[PDB]
């Protein structure tokens, strides 16, 4: 089998300035790769085939090159509609047909700290035998952040879920939701709950807590 | 040149056979020397190649799926079909049928609009509307978020709006996710100053056509935690 | 599409005295406008078509005028079958056929304060897990009144329904009913429930309450 | 000179087809050059236009409602008919068939007796009576209101009387209002002086032919005032 590694995982560039995307192969495939562009909710559209030749109907502002295992795509001028996920495909030895993990093309405004809140469970959930603690980050940039759930300083793993939104078209931020789901009696067993977040826009780890 | 239209049952219980049909318009299936193929993409992940049908009759399949996947064609009705026996919950994904009109190679350049196939076995249960009401204890200087959760419902989609769609500023909706129950959970929230809570009515409207269920719910702070 | 409105929403003129209604169109319709009159429980009757034209079987009381975007309907004297709901219809550009929201003609009665009284929920509804509070405003004019529900000095709204009866055939007043439905737990947790009414016949908003 | 008669089932559920018929007497469907048509009026609201049939065979419908509405005519028994496929609960309204004898235009001059068609609830549920008894805490120095509420019944109307209809002076009834559960409530009350309670026993007689239910309820002073 052949592996595709795309780099960097997420890119953040403004419209009108050049973008470079790197792809590396576990095995040499000469020059037999295609790179595709996919938008949320839409079928992926191929952009480059054979790593140098442009596909039909592809503006000249996109180009690609490379050899062996190292390949690059250059976009001379980003358009507002060009922010989408980009995929690397190899055909050097197929099947299998192996695709890259994808890359994210993001834009400014620069880093901003999230507005952070924590939600204790509602009463209808409490009387139903379940419980959920919510930690929300709003209007933060860029998307990566680290979230941890502490319940009376007890180690927690495998009992939390996280959800991310897309980049907002206006404020250029993201939204994070972290849910800790427990049973009612389990929730009453402990007393103090805390959500801990680290982000590049926060000078120090920020832990917020409430009491049952 | 050519258009492709995917279809299929959409809702399939685990362990049966998923059957998808791609019909070709604007030309014959054997119009030239090129490939046909099927692509699938799980939500939030990359695309996966299931198999391809070469015009000469040779058919290639992904080794990890070849024990279950069969791709066939029929020029009598001018379409091809994909069959996957013994499906699982992990097979829920968006499927595409594609071809490569220019040059006889393994790429794809004509794509049809994908169709979503879900495997959960849940019995199209109607929505449950939970008012994610704000609280005064967690007030961050006069501004708080209020919303509604649609839980334990099937199938996608569920229509969530605010004040019959009148309230759109500051409104955010989150894509639904599947729990380990076979049922979905979705959220729709808006962040507003707490001062307007006592004069403007906030209504979450939830419409589920498959269950024909319309629920309107009013969002206000809980009286047990009001500033009495 | 073409949209048009009427004015005023509700008009109050004593019988035997000249009355006027306005209809305004968002776009020019030349003279393609018509006035219809509708009585409750009865099919609407055409009154004026194309403006300044009286349909068959209609007295000279009603007179239409205007053009372009503005049209007026004048009744020289109001006899007591002239009180009904009046609509404007356009043929300047149809389909679609666009109607006005309708206007109501009142009798210019003396303004009187309502008799506001509260029926608290009884045990027959309380045993069912719900509660229904009734707020009756008897013998008031004009029909317009603002009804709010107040619980423990916290305003309740959006979960109550209102009804206004027909103008009485004896003294030409109105009566209003307000019904507030609450859950059993919410009813138990709260102690005081009040109906607050603002009306033109009332010197100040009047609050009538009962304590659980 | 021409009379229009409307006919329909009246009671349906969501998702089936509402069928309405308007027949013409004193004339013909193939009468002079003018329009036939259907409009609707939701209870307590304004009139809304469904569509019109032109004598030349051309039909017109409201653009936002034409997708489910259809107008047909027949000369053999001489009527026209409206069909609304997959009706919803929101379509409950009094429907009218109308005509324009003089000239030919979108105006309407001849009308039938539009019939109220409902889409929710069931016709088999019989009423229950909720007594409304006055009390000394409720009496404002000689003024008392007694009554009975008709609840949990369908279809309306239901005939309510006091002492087999012998008491009509001072009896006041209200229009019934549909609830979210599909049931109606109708209040019949009497305003009396407080001294009349100890002389006459009040009997609320609720009679409902569609459910074949006869209920007599005895109105008495409130029992919660005893020293228990």
């Amino acid at each position: 089998d052949i592996q595709m590694t795309q780099s960097p995982a997420t890119l953040s560039l403004s419209p009108g300035e050049r973008a470079t995307l790197f792809c590396r192969a576990s095995q040499s495939v000469s020059s037999s790769l295609a790179w595709y562009q996919q938008k949320p909710g839409q079928a992926p559209r191929l952009l480059i085939y054979d790593a140098s030749n442009r596909a039909t109907g592809i503006p000249a502002r996109f180009s690609g090159s490379g050899s062996g295992t190292d390949f690059t795509l250059t976009i001379s001028s980003l358009e507002p509609e060009d922010f989408a996920v980009y995929y690397c495909q190899q055909r050097g030895n197929w099947p299998p047909i192996t695709f890259g993990q994808g890359t994210r093309l993001d834009t400014k405004r620069t880093v901003a700290a999230p507005s952070v809140f924590i939600f204790p469970p509602s009463d209808e959930q409490l009387k139903s035998g379940t419980a959920s603690v919510v930690c929300l980050l709003n209007n933060f940039y860029p998307r990566e952040a680290k979230v941890q759930w502490k319940v009376d300083n007890a180690l927690q793993s495998g009992n939390s879920q996280e959800s991310v939104t897309e980049q907002d078209s206006k404020d250029s931020t993201y939204s994070l939701s972290s849910t800790l789901t427990l049973s009612k009696a389990d929730y009453e067993k402990h007393k103090v709950y805390a959500c801990e977040v680290t982000h590049q826009g926060l000078s120090s780890p920020v832990t917020k807590s409430f009491n049952r | 040149q050519v258009q492709l239209q995917e279809s299929g049952p959409g809702l399939v219980k685990p362990s049966e056979t998923l059957s998808l049909t791609c019909t070709v318009s604007g030309g014959s299936i054997g119009s030239s020397s090129y490939y046909w193929g099927w692509i699938r993409q799980p939500p939030g992940k990359g695309l996966q190649w299931i198999g391809s049908f070469h015009y000469s009759g040779t058919t290639y399949y992904n080794p990890s799926l070849k024990s279950r996947v069969t791709i066939s064609v029929d020029t009598s009705k001018n379409h091809f079909s994909l069959k996957l026996s013994s499906v699982t919950a992990a097979d829920t994904a968006v499927y595409y049928c594609a071809s490569r009109q220019n040059w006889n190679d393994g790429y794809f350049d004509y794509w049809g609009q994908g169709t979503l196939v879900t495997v959960s076995s849940a019995s199209t249960k109607g929505p449950s509307v939970f008012p994610l009401a704000p609280s005064s204890k967690s007030t961050s200087g006069g501004t708080a978020a209020l919303g509604c959760l649609v839980k334990d419902y099937f199938p996608e989609p569920v229509t969530v709006s605010w004040n019959s769609g009148a309230l759109t500023s500051g409104v955010h909706t989150f894509p639904a996710v599947l729990q380990s129950s076979g049922l979905y959970s979705l959220s729709s929230v808006v962040t507003v100053p707490s001062s307007s809570l006592g004069t403007q009515t906030y209504i979450c409207n939830v419409n589920h056509k498959p269950s024909n269920t319309k629920v309107d719910k009013r969002v206000e702070p809980k009286s047990c935690d009001k500033t009495h």
